[PDB]
């Protein structure tokens, strides 16, 4: 569970973050 | 290979090697495809579309009859269109227009490819754009390079017709130049 | 010939022959030649370690210090040799990138080595290729974690 | 090949069995 | 003798013998002598940095980039060394396979380069020694996850 | 020593260093034993096995009385059989065909080493497979390598008419020049 | 540009490369601030404060008008400073005290200069301290320097009497010699 | 020669030795060569974290 919640709130970082560009 | 190639190209071997050198750098020598063309002649194209011409002379370029042949494919095709003969220039840009491989070119057929063209141009064309002019743009290429005046132009009856307008010839040789 | 930046131009030069049969241009713009000269290996002397590249690899970037030529300040003339006095290892991650045109992350590199560096070779720390990034992003937090009246205050003072 | 050569010797030496 | 692939042939040119004199076929075959030299250590430039190794060392599997003849794409005559504007320290890999027969993985390097510069010099990330094995899939799939109208759809949309 | 071993052995110093590397290359120049042989003497010997043969030249290669004898004794046998006099070569044959270390042999035994041969030939024998001529190709080696009629063979009676069999003549010492 | 620079400034290329080798290592070439001055002069003179007067030589290096410019005019500066010609080394020294930007000094305007070098002094004078003595140390100034004995010294008219005192004439030129 | 136990310590090194170029050259690993040359400094080996074990031991 604490594996999954760190992957899809990495996720959505890297998703943000790449935006950023 | 090297020399089985330098034997066969109209360059040195360092300019073989210069080149070889960015083709590895950016294929690992699996083959350039599409997928390269497609991308880098549509990378140096902002505001216009590469990939429908692209399209035709990829196919144009491999001999074979598959989506991805070679980089000796490559480069003597190149050496044919920088440091070749009008003769031969002429012949490839046929099989260019020729999108149906036969030597048989008709109206529409290339018509495909000045469409093609005026869409790598850009978004909106910088005088007025008439989308007849793209039908027309061929009109002025069969008054001259349809003798038969049929409407379907084949090799010698473009190539006799491509040979007079010293224009041309003046601007298929401006790139044997460049090093 | 040409290559780096303009590697695949000649590629360009080849598309264009398509053009000239249906172009009904009177006449084009003369090729645009100019002074030409063969590529050599530019000679990058860091702390005696030796490294080769040609100065197309270094002209991808001349908005950094290899692509400019205020990189002639540790060129040792007398060695032709560009003498860098730093360290040998950080300087292969901006050549690899040189090469590549992206950046990578060693794992076990000093971040603040890391960064500075980077800074001294002018590129920015943004810009590091993705392949491995978030890690470094990860040295960045942990390493800036760990790297943080008379009477009427001194009453403040004896407080906290 | 220049390989196939000594390899295949060897076997084709080796054949002699009656 | 012989080297590279031919390591053990002289042992067989050796036990061939106990055969000569039981053989009672009439003839055997010859031998297949043919022009005779010796290896040499070439020098491979990576980079500013050297490397050097016998040749046959390098024709052991032709199936790759050095192995194969067509080096000389960057041999540079000017040199007389293969020079390679590539990482060496990825390449010093390469070479000890060469050398060994198996290759290993550096665990700190980005995925992304290490596997590039195995296809650049045609080598399988497949035939890795499975000695190591396992943690390059692991390298693998974390950097894989880690690169990871008017109105009728207009509601559709607005929902997730 | 390097030089020891040259001045004892006919081969040169390119050649023995060059031998030397392969050698480690496979083994620590620990000692080459039975089990490395039955991999490098199979390994050039596909539809076949040639661990039994190896089994009985490892036996005669071994100066020593070990399961294992050593580099140096290697190429000094090594030599013998490459570029070694012919008449050496039979001795040495001599010792191999001796399985009970006497020197002296009766049929069954170097049966034994005609089977591996024949065995590592193939699975399938491309002509006809006949077994009992395995019991004659020893029977007709008889006859050559005897001249009492007894049943068993000495280094001068089973070499004195071998010494005439021309094609083993020129066969026996194919590589003491190919490099 | 290097080139260019030397066009500008006095020092050599040796004595350029190995100079701005210790300038982009200390700061990563971004720019040079007040802060920094801050503090390298706080390290050349400790016991006593480096501010105050740190703020009047950079705005005097700044030869624009914003906060931090470039390296190149920093050394071109230097050259100025330490083996540049006297008739300009005096102007940029009056630049230097022309605090109000204009072309004209007050003497509270110098006074705020003495102020400033007499706290960097440190703590404690080696000779009795007055606050005085920098009222004095200004006019001692004027009386000399100022030609029309109004109160205000110009460009001209500090020159004019920074020309003869040959003391001072040494003091300017200490440092074009050390490398 | 301190230990001429060994490759180097032995005499077996000049089955390597260049004396056309006056150096033993070697085809081994140029990052495992240190180690070992590093014993042979003091007597004692260390171990690198990262290596494939498989290639420091053979």
């Amino acid at each position: 569970f604490s594996r999954i919640y760190h992957q899809n709130q990495r996720a959505d970082k890297r998703r943000a973050q790449k935006k950023a560009r | 290979g090297l020399e089985q190639l330098e034997a066969q190209t109209n360059f040195t071997k360092r300019e073989l090697q210069v080149l070889y050198r960015g083709f590895k750098n950016e294929c690992p020598s699996g083959v350039v495809n599409e997928d390269t063309f497609k991308q880098i002649y549509a990378q140096f194209f902002p505001h216009g579309d590469a990939s429908t011409y692209a399209h035709y002379l990829f196919n144009a370029f491999d001999t074979t009859q598959t989506g991805s042949v070679k980089f000796e494919d490559f480069v003597t095709a190149l050496s044919i269109l920088l440091r070749g003969t009008v003769h031969e220039k002429l012949r490839w840009t046929f099989n260019l227009y020729d999108i149906n491989k036969d030597g048989y070119i008709n109206k529409e057929e290339m018509m495909d490819i000045v469409k093609a063209i005026y869409d790598m141009m850009g978004k909106y064309t910088y005088p007025v754009l008439k989308e007849d002019t793209p039908r027309q743009h061929v009109d002025v290429f069969f008054q001259k390079m349809d003798k038969n005046k049929d409407g379907i132009v084949t090799l010698d009856e473009f190539l006799e017709s491509c040979q007079e307008d010293d224009n041309i010839m003046r601007s298929l040789q401006l790139f044997q130049n460049v090093m | 010939m040409a290559a780096g930046v303009a590697a695949w131009l000649p590629f360009a030069r080849a598309a264009a022959i398509g053009w000239m049969p249906v172009a009904n241009c009177p006449m084009p713009l003369a090729p645009a030649d100019k002074n030409k000269r063969q590529d050599e290996l530019i000679v990058l002397n860091v702390s005696g370690r030796r490294f080769q590249t040609w100065r197309t690899t270094l002209e991808r970037y001349p908005d950094t210090l290899l692509g400019s030529t205020e990189k002639e300040f540790f060129f040792n003339e007398d060695t032709k040799e560009y003498f860098f006095d730093r360290d040998p290892e950080v300087f292969r991650c901006v050549l690899n990138f040189y090469r590549t045109g992206k950046l990578h992350y060693p794992r076990y590199e000093c971040i603040s080595a890391y960064d500075d560096e980077l800074a001294f070779y002018g590129i920015l720390p943004e810009i590091i290729g993705d392949c491995c990034y978030e890690e470094y992003k990860d040295r960045k937090r942990e390493n800036a974690e760990r790297l943080m009246l008379s009477f009427r205050q001194t009453m403040w003072r004896a407080f906290e | 090949s220049l390989i196939e050569s000594q390899h295949h010797h060897l076997l084709h030496c080796l054949e002699k069995t009656t």
